[PDB]
């Protein structure tokens, strides 16, 4: 069966610069090549179909070129929208197969996160829990570390993290980081405190607040 | 409309089968085939079969173990696609797609997520997540809601019945102890809260569960 | 009107059918075996046309069982088709001349 | 003459896993290979002709992909009684050639 090759598997370009995805077939398909469009969390898309026709909706920004067994998927000038994983797929011979995919990853400007703390709701508390959550919005590049501090002590056991991939809205990254207690042992403590080390500043970013 | 419905979520447990649905809708020519695609996190899109409705015949992908049997209703304009003996591997979104004989997928379902797990079913506990009396604000203020103890994956949360979508952030779930959790966010002027409402819908298709929870400020 | 052209164009009509019925059939018995190139239907549709008329460019062809009775009923219907028209003509040029003569 | 290679020679699973054989043709043959199993001091045994299709008497856990130039043979969980030989054979192109072989270890 046709074996469709995506390399390289990650492409990152600079906002508005042009870029090109390639697809190799193992053998000529002549242009019987199609390409599809996945953001994160959403269903493909096709965004050419026979190597070069163009689909109705799809932004003018999009083209493809190509024939045989070497075929290419070009975007003129990149926005933010576009960041997704994208496939190419042929129906020259049975069966139909699917390349492994390359992502686009763009490259914005630097960017300091948004802190922002959040003390466990009434409605949890009278539940016999607490969760202490804290979002690291909008920043750029994604290498960021978070600390937590209860009562002036770093704070480990209880904390999970979860990364947001690049933003298409905004080609940022987002991170949420969740401190969870039980009610009493979140009792016996003043003041939380989330700490943000991040490469857009020598201080750490902070918020705090006390359970009073 | 949306041309291809598909079930949001199934749980199987291992060794049990499930059958997918997929019911189609716009036009419908005799040369539509009907294809299902694998998708396991954090991997590409592998075929799987497909069907062709108006004759009742199908192929599947042979490269791989044959888990599936493919069949169609042409009343009801429904392609199902039953699962056999299931393990963890089989576990991830398995989308439907309509091709009109011409080799390319025009359209495809929004996808099932299936999870194989001898688990059970448990709906999410939604809090709200506002600023602490102390917070100081600037020209947007940062909300957010709190989905917790839900099983098995996944859970779709909108900000104002999806009337608010700039400004918005559902972090991926994190596993713990047979149970999942996630937080989304959201960014308003903080002029314009809490005089105009912003809360969060959160639905759990795996126990047909949706919920709403106001984001209002401390006491 | 006379037999043969009653029977030339019925053995028309005939042929565009095997021709839709014959690339509809094709697709239908080819997908499933591994390397088939007679799969989606606009190309089927000139493969049959390219087989009728007994050209054969060899672009595409059936490689399955019933993919090639499929061939062999379209190949027949082509041939049949045109024997039945230069039949009909021979017919209307010889009783023709009868009278010029 | 087509020359089929079997690569690696020797493959060890753990029991019950899915194993793997490969056959390389050095030109395209279609569908026209035909798998053989052979135990220690026994004569070979077809287990799978055209590539894919089954054969009556064989387990269902057997079975074949492939086109053009690159074969697959698969076992769905591998058990102790499949400890043998494998040889891949084509027919597409006079001679008839077969594949040099992969042991299977358990
Ligand atoms: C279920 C019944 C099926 C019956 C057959 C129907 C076939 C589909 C319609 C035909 C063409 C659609 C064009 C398209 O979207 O394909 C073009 C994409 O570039 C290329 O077309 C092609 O290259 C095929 C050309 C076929 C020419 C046939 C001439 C016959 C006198
Ligand atoms: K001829
Ligand atoms: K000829
Ligand atoms: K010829
Ligand atoms: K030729
Ligand atoms: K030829």
């Amino acid at each position: 069966d046709i074996l469709l090759t995506q390399s390289p598997a990650i492409l990152s370009v600079s906002p508005g610069e042009r870029v090109s995805f390639s697809c190799r077939a193992s053998q000529s398909i002549g242009t019987d090549i199609h390409w599809y469009q996945q953001r994160t969390n959403g269903s493909p898309r096709l965004l050419i179909k026979y190597a070069s026709e163009s689909i109705s909706g799809i932004p003018s920004r999009f083209s493809g070129s190509g024939s045989g067994t070497d075929f290419t998927l070009s975007i003129n000038s990149v926005e933010s929208e576009d960041i997704a994983n994208y496939y190419c797929q042929q129906s020259n011979r049975w069966p139909f197969t699917f390349g492994s995919g390359t992502k686009l990853e763009i490259k914005r400007a630097d960017a300091a996160p948004t802190v922002s703390i959040f003390p466990p709701s009434s409605e949890q508390l009278t539940s016999g829990g607490a969760s202490v959550v804290c979002f690291l919005n909008n920043f750029y590049p994604k290498d960021i570390n978070v600390k937590w501090k209860i009562d002036g002590s770093e704070r480990q056991n209880g904390v999970l993290n979860s990364w947001t991939d690049q933003d298409s809205k905004d080609s940022t990254y987002s991170m949420s980081s969740t401190l969870t207690l039980t009610k009493d042992e979140y009792e016996r403590h003043n003041s939380y405190t989330c700490e943000a080390t991040h490469k857009t500043s020598t201080s750490p970013i902070v918020k705090s607040f006390n359970r009073n | 409309q949306v041309q291809l419905q598909q079930p949001g979520a199934e749980l199987v447990k291992p060794g049990a089968s499930v059958k997918l649905s997929c019911k189609a809708s716009g036009y419908t020519f005799t040369s539509d085939w009907i294809h299902w695609v694998k998708q396991r996190p954090g991997h590409g899109l592998e075929w799987i079969g497909e069907i062709i409705p108006s004759y009742g015949r199908a192929n599947y992908n042979e490269k791989i173990q044959k888990k599936a049997t493919l069949t169609a209703d042409k009343s009801s304009s429904t392609a199902f696609m039953q699962l056999s003996s299931l393990t963890s591997e089989d576990s991830a979104v398995y989308y439907c797609a309509r091709e009109r004989g011409d080799g390319y997928f025009a359209v495809w379902g929004a996808g099932t997520t299936v999870t194989v797990s001898s688990a059970k079913t448990t709906p999410p506990s939604v809090y709200p997540l506002a600023p602490g009396s102390a917070a100081q604000t600037n020209s947007m203020v940062t909300l957010g809601c709190l989905v917790k103890g839900y099983f098995p994956e996944p859970v779709t949360v909108t900000w104002n019945s999806g009337s608010l979508s700039s400004g918005v952030h559902t972090f991926p779930a994190v596993l713990q102890s047979d149970l999942y959790t996630l937080s989304s966010s959201v960014t308003v002027p903080s002029s314009s809260w809490p005089s105009e409402t912003v809360t969060c819908n959160v639905a759990h298709p795996a126990s047909s569960t949706k919920v709403d929870k106001k984001i209002v400020p401390r006491d | 009107s006379a037999l043969h052209w009653r029977a030339a164009g019925a053995a028309t009509v005939l042929l565009v059918i095997v021709l839709l019925a014959g690339s509809y059939l094709a697709v239908l018995a080819e997908r499933g075996a591994p390397g088939a190139q007679l799969i989606t239907y606009p190309r089927a549709l000139w493969w049959a046309c390219e087989t009728a008329t007994t050209v054969x460019y060899g672009d595409l062809y059936p490689v399955t069982l019933w993919g090639r009775l499929v061939a062999v009923v379209v190949m027949v219907a082509g041939i049949t088709s045109f024997g039945l028209v230069t039949a009909a003509l021979a017919t209307w040029f010889v009783g023709r001349e009868q009278e010029r003569r």
